[PDB]
């Protein structure tokens, strides 16, 4: 499990501050209109493991 | 690799492959299309 969300330098620009060039950070959201036809709606998953 | 570390542009997103890294795959016959715009209709580059 991977919580992390600081800032992913791309570059070999060094980036330390915020929003820049070659350094952003990961997370994206998702897009969940109505409009949005299969392929784009809510999939519930469970998975059970033994 | 000069155009991925020169930082003098303002879209660089490849919507054809994958932006990772182009020097290792192969392909053959490059094609390359050129023009010049005005600056209002920089939304056009987007495929559709």
């Amino acid at each position: 499990r991977d919580i992390s969300t600081e800032i992913y330098q791309a570059g070999s620009t060094p980036c330390n501050g915020v929003e820049g060039f070659n350094c952003y950070f990961p997370l994206q959201s998702y897009g969940f209109q109505p409009t949005n036809g299969v392929g784009y709606q809510p999939y519930r998953v469970v998975v059970l493991s033994f | 690799s000069v155009l991925y570390n020169s930082a003098s542009f303002s879209t660089f997103k490849c919507y054809g492959v994958s932006p990772t890294k182009l020097n290792d795959l192969c392909f053959t016959n490059v094609y390359a299309d050129s023009f010049v715009i005005r600056g209002d209709e920089v939304r056009q580059i987007a495929p559709g």
